[PDB]
RNA sequence: GCAGUCAAGCGCGACAUUGCUAUACCGAAGCAGAAUUCGGUA
RNA sequence: AGCGAAACCACAGCCAAGGAACGGUUGG
RNA sequence: AGAACUGGCGAUGCGGGAUGAACCGAACGUAGAGUUAAGGUGCCGGAAUACACGCUCAUCAGACACAAAAGGUGUUAGUUCAUCUAGACAGCCGGACGGUGGCCAUGGAAGUCGGAAUCCGCUAAGGAGUGUGUAACAACUCACCGGCCGAAUGAACUA
């Protein structure tokens, strides 16, 4: 399960530089540990801060604000694969935006065969007014009053042998 | 992926629709077709009597291809029974008379001795032309790509060499 | 043999009465013909140069 | 993949034909709304060079309603868009033209039958069909036929038996911002 | 092979390009018939 | 009918893949 | 082929890997209970026909880095541009002209057997012409627009 954290480092601040930019940014990872690595190696690429000169001045959770509110999350994404870095863009309509943000792993794991080492989070944010939505995928659970059936369903079977053949209507 | 895609097909007042587990039933003034369509996976409803559609739930290009045949098919079927279809076939030869007896049976065809036999699956009707009419149209269209496909001219210049039957005129009964 | 027959006599009668549909259908065929060989087929590697090449 | 597999003037077009109609409208003297079936194009070019007074302003339908205006706040003129919903010549003149022109062209007329002319004229004075085209005479016309196949086959034969009369249904005046019921054909 | 133009891309680099050195059954051909040629199954 | 050996003898002759041609675990 | 430095072997058993010298863990007294590594959990084989998200019909798939640069009207996801309620793509109908049959070439070739430029007048739209076709005209036509049509469509690239 992934959790959300803010990270911000200020590079030890030295003698005529006091309170440095004080770069923040918000990493989603499954535990402190791992959030503090994904932040060094974000300002060691992005920027030019190492953490030979670096210092975490404090890490905290994020929690989403509702919980139980569906939402359209907008997600910019930059990963690496075998080929050159590319930007990318997708759209999830999620409840939270871990959840969100899992989501997006998992279908690049899947569909790109990005992982978590190769895979950036950009920015996450929320679609507010329809029509904005640019994913015809997305625009599918728009349309008012949708009502679709669930055919065949894949009944679990307790016990080896059944005297009944059951039947997939649902 | 679609969650739903559906398809509309007309019940003109002449003809009635009775609709059970993919099997089809078609009953008209030109008599009665049915189909099975058991293989395409579709729904049907009734929206209001007089109208049918058929919709596919969670199914892609593949399974919407025959989302959108099943209209077609259905179509094809009602239009043949409210009015049928009609077939015709033209006879050309330069030197040997062709001779035709109803199956049907090609004669002195390119001065081939051997007769050309092709069963009826569709009726036949009279200009040195043949009229095939049927309620269905995959028999009588099949019975003429039948008719058109014996008369192979085998080993032969296939511009200079004309003889034979072929498709000409397609349309309704009506 | 003429000069010219066989088009003295495609004149003097014409072509097949389905020569025009026959010759679309098979034109239209080509396009799925052309997918059907480049995903079958020292063939295959022939016909792959050949399509690079067009 | 698996898809469906002189240049397009585009909308810089449109907008100068929009501006070209703005500027009819707010120059000519009378505005007129020819509401023309299908036309030979010598017919159009004759009407044209008929006189030298006037223009053949032309677009898109909906083009022409929007420079006219499509409603009463966007009209570009008062009163135009009751127009919606370009000659210097006598109005007069211009409709007396208008009721009177008439052209040549291509139903109620009989036509028997095989020569180009379809045998309107004697077969010395006719001359036989171009071979060329005999399987469009079977695929396409299926061959008396007359008493769209009766249309093509007539244009097929070149028999301009029938005529064509230029209607109006209304015209507007610049100055005075109305619009004038003139239904002709 | 040598030497030059290329240039999607990454001074190198794609398709072209300039001087020497058996039987049987199907599809196409100007197949008029026969005969013949090219491709496929085997 | 009777008398009567010797060479040789760790283990031995139904086969399929691969374990330096090494050939002597999954199947038929 | 021959040399210089460096980690295992060699003197070495055990588990895993269909078996295994260059592979992983683990380096060893005889026993009982318990927890693990690599390796595994449909049967042979002790262990879930576990969960969730997507992908693939392969007529010799798949579960093992050279031949791999490219091809496919096979499929699922992304990037750059064009059109877009001034009417998106598509399907039908209509217009698709005048000098003109441009000049040369002419047995006849008028846009389409050939050679060289490609204009004005225009109209919402005509290449002195993208094709079928006739010894030449004839007839259809796409590109170019309009009308009937009604929302997203198209071109090129990446996974």
């Amino acid at each position: 399960h992934f959790k959300e954290y803010q990270v911000i480092g200020r590079r030890l601040p030295t003698e005529s530089v006091p309170e440095p930019k004080l770069f923040r940014m918000r990493i989603f990872a499954s535990n402190e540990v791992i959030a503090k690595s994904r932040y060094w190696y974000f300002l060691q690429k992005l920027h030019k801060v190492k953490k030979a000169s670096g210092e975490i001045v404090s890490i905290n959770q994020i929690n989403e604000a509702h919980p139980t509110k569906v939402k359209n999350f907008g997600v910019w994404v930059r990963y690496d694969s075998r080929s050159g870095t590319h930007n990318m863009y997708k759209e999830i309509r999620d409840v939270s935006r871990v959840a969100a943000v899992e989501t997006l792993y998992q279908d690049m794991a899947a569909r790109h065969r990005a992982r978590f080492r190769s895979i950036h989070i950009l920015k996450v944010a929320e679609i507010e007014k329809t029509a904005d939505v640019k994913r015809q995928y997305v625009k599918q659970f728009l349309t008012k009053d949708l009502k679709f059936p669930l055919p065949h369903r894949v009944q679990k079977s307790t016990k080896t042998f059944s005297y009944k053949r059951p039947s997939t209507f649902y | 992926k679609y969650i739903q895609t559906e398809q509309q097909i007309e019940v003109p007042e002449g003809v009635t629709v009775s609709i059970k587990s993919r099997i089809v039933k078609v009953v008209g003034p030109r008599g009665t077709l049915t189909k099975n369509l058991k293989h395409i996976d579709v729904t049907f409803t009734k929206v209001n009597n007089q109208l049918i559609k058929v919709a596919v739930h969670n199914g892609g290009r593949k399974h919407v291809a025959a989302l959108r045949t099943v209209k077609s098919l259905v179509d094809n079927m009602i239009t043949g029974v409210t009015k049928g279809y009609k077939y015709k076939m033209r006879y050309v030869y330069a030197h040997f008379p062709i001779n035709v007896n109803i199956f049907i049976e090609v004669r002195n065809f390119l001065g081939d001795k051997k007769i050309r036999n092709v069963p009826v699956r569709v009726t036949i009707e009279f200009k040195d032309e043949i009229v095939l009419s049927g309620n269905s149209v995959e028999d009588v269209s099949q019975n003429a790509a039948d008719l058109q496909q014996i008369c192979r001219v085998r080993n032969k210049d296939i511009r200079k060499f004309l003889d034979g039957i072929y498709v000409s005129h397609k349309g309704f009964i009506t | 043999p003429q000069n010219d027959y066989i088009e003295r006599h495609i004149k003097q009668h014409g072509k097949r009465l389905d020569h025009e549909e026959r010759k679309r259908k098979r034109e239209a065929r080509e396009s799925h013909k052309i997918s059907e060989r480049a995903q079958k087929l020292w063939k295959g590697k022939q016909f792959a140069k050949k399509r690079y090449a067009e | 993949r698996s898809k469906r597999s002189t240049d397009k003037k585009g909308r810089e077009n449109k907008e100068r034909i929009f501006d070209e109609v703005r500027e009819a409208l707010d120059t000519y003297r009378y505005v007129w709304v020819l509401h023309l079936d299908d036309v030979r194009t010598p017919v159009l070019q004759e009407i044209r060079t008929s006189w030298a007074g006037s223009k053949l302003i032309m677009g898109k339908r909906k083009v022409l309603q929007k420079a006219l205006g499509e409603k009463r706040e966007e009209e570009y003129k008062e009163n135009l868009y009751q127009l919606s919903k370009f000659t210097d010549e006598d109005v007069n003149t211009v409709k007396e033209y208008f009721k009177s022109y008439v052209r040549s062209d291509y139903a109620p007329l009989t036509f028997t039958i095989v020569y180009s002319r379809g045998g309107q004229i004697p077969a010395e004075e006719d001359v036989p069909m171009i071979h060329s085209l005999e399987p469009t005479m079977r695929n396409k016309f299926e061959i008396l036929v007359c008493t769209v196949r009766q249309a093509l086959i007539l244009k097929q034969f070149g028999i301009a038996a029938s005529e064509f009369k230029v209607k109006v249904s209304a015209y507007y005046d610049n100055d005075s911002s109305t619009v004038e019921s003139t239904n002709i054909n």
